[PDB]
RNA sequence: GGAUAGUGGCCUACCAUGGUUUCAACGGGUAACGGGGAAUAAGGGUUCGAUUCCGGAGAGGGAGCCUGAGAAACGGCUACCA
RNA sequence: UUCGGGUCUUGUAAUUGGAAUGAGUACAAUGUAAAUACCUUAACGAGGAACAAUUGGAGGGCAAGUCUGGUGCCAGCAGCCG
């Protein structure tokens, strides 16, 4: 009936700023100038097409 | 007959003598079915005391 | 003097045929909106929106909608400007709902 | 000889539930 | 001691410090690498296009029922099929089989609504006030 | 020395080996024309700013020119590509 | 929450009278390069003042009506269809 405490384990799982470069390239220097007018042409381009 | 999924529309006068002032398409709809059978039913009550 | 169907050169390579509806039959309004690919529907202007001009509408909108032009007549018998306009707009937002 | 359009017709409410005369003004 | 420089003369690293922390927000991260609208249902759509595949709930006794306003749709962007709403089975009604229909964000897993068939509002042709083009 | 309205590796001849950089040079991305401004916020801040005013560049894409005080002009000209 | 409690001119699906007025139409003038419009104004213009305000949301009730299930008369769903 003894049940010990749970060893919470080191993260393997990769880190937030460790994702960004496990694909092709480093993600973080591909970025637009303007977020905000990224999305805003993006919505109106989608309803258009 | 004819293939499903083809609309039509229906009226009741043609002739010019009896066209008065009220429109003249009574129905529209779309076929639905074809078949060379139905057999259509209706409520018949039976009373006594 | 016009009767029946005409066909006349239009383009370096298009051509049209126009036919004049007899205005006084349903049965007429039927089979040509069957087959025409542009409508010119007529409006009298002065007198506004009629039930045979109504009409062939709702048979093309049943039979497949071909491309449709309003065409209004008779705006020379208004006399003011201001209704003159102002019946207009009436008349193309009515238009704007059929089509 | 002309078939005018009626009230139906030309301002096209189609199908509406009752309304109160006070929602007006 | 914050853990954190505060000399007068730390502006540099603060900076620094500061610009490499922001990529950890999934927030900041999807805003400045526009991949925000991966998630909308849509795929950054207000609205989807599709074409009716099948009325599912058309046999079902029991009238207005859940299953009766569902209906099968092919969004035409990918191809994937989905399911939609209709307001009633009334607007079951307009809807026929290969009908262009625009949809909306919303049985569960049904995310989705009709707001028009063949370019018209469901709306309008319920409240009746327009016509089906076909 | 040539050239230009004229300074200047702007170009030419001869010389030296220099110049920038962890105070981020160089390279890459930018749905990057810049600003006066606009929105939000209690304050710090964050976002937007093609768009009535100023400044810069362009006239389908390169290259080169006559005229004229002023143009590498294109509702001027010549070649090449589409 | 049942138990009940607090309060007074309230309701009518009833009749009925003459006063005001602009949306609009229109002599004219003003306005304008010439026009339209505005501001003005002779004359018309209201009782369903039909001279017909909309967009959403919530909740009823009904049948010799219809479907489903069952420790009888019920319940669920719903009912443009009797
Ligand atoms: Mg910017
Ligand atoms: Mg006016
Ligand atoms: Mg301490
Ligand atoms: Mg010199
Ligand atoms: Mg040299
Ligand atoms: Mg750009
Ligand atoms: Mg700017
Ligand atoms: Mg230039
Ligand atoms: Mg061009
Ligand atoms: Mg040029
Ligand atoms: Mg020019």
């Amino acid at each position: 009936e003894q049940s010990n405490k749970q060893h919470r384990k080191a993260k393997e799982k990769n880190t937030a700023k460790k994702k960004l470069h496990t694909q092709g390239h480093n993600a973080k220097a591909f970025a637009v100038a303007a977020p905000g007018k990224m999305a805003r042409t993006m919505q109106r381009s989608s309803d258009v097409n | 007959l004819c293939s499903p999924n083809t609309p039509f529309c229906g009226v009741q006068i043609v002739a010019n003598s009896d066209t008065g002032n009220g429109f003249r398409i009574a129905a529209t709809g779309i076929v639905e079915e074809i078949d060379v059978n139905i057999e259509i039913v209706k409520k018949l009550k039976l009373v006594g005391f | 003097d016009i009767q029946g169907p005409i066909t006349v050169v239009s383009g370096k390579h298009r051509r049209l045929t126009f036919l004049e509806c007899p205005a006084d039959d349903l049965n007429a309004m039927i089979d040509i909106a069957k087959i025409a690919d542009l409508v010119l529907l007529l409006i009298d202007g002065n007198f506004g929106f009629e039930m045979e001009t109504m009409e062939f509408l709702n048979i093309a909108q049943h039979h497949g909608m071909p491309r449709v032009l309003g065409v209004a007549t008779h705006l020379d018998l208004f006399k003011s400007q201001s209704t003159l306009r102002a019946s207009k707009k009436r008349l193309k937002h009515r238009f704007w709902t059929e089509v | 000889g002309k078939r005018a359009i009626n009230y139906q017709i030309l301002k096209n409410k189609g199908l509406t539930p009752k309304r109160n005369k006070d929602n007006r003004n | 001691g914050k853990g954190k420089p505060r000399g007068l003369n730390s502006a540099r690293k603060l900076r620094v410090h500061r610009r490499n922390n922001r990529w950890a927000e999934n927030n900041y991260k999807k805003r400045l690498l526009g991949t925000a609208f991966k998630s909308s249902p849509f795929g950054g759509s207000s609205h989807a296009k599709g074409i009716v595949l099948e009325k599912l709930g058309i046999e079902s006794k029991q009238p207005n029922s859940a299953i009766r306003k569902c209906v099968r749709v092919q969004l035409i962007k990918n191809g994937k099929k989905v399911t939609a709403f209709v307001p009633n089975d009334g607007c079951l009604n307009f809807v026929d089989e290969n009908d262009e229909v625009l949809l909306a964000g919303f049985i569960p897993g049904v995310r989705f609504k009709v707001v028009k068939v063949s370019g018209v509002s469901l709306l309008a042709l319920w409240k009746e006030k327009k016509e089906k083009p076909r």
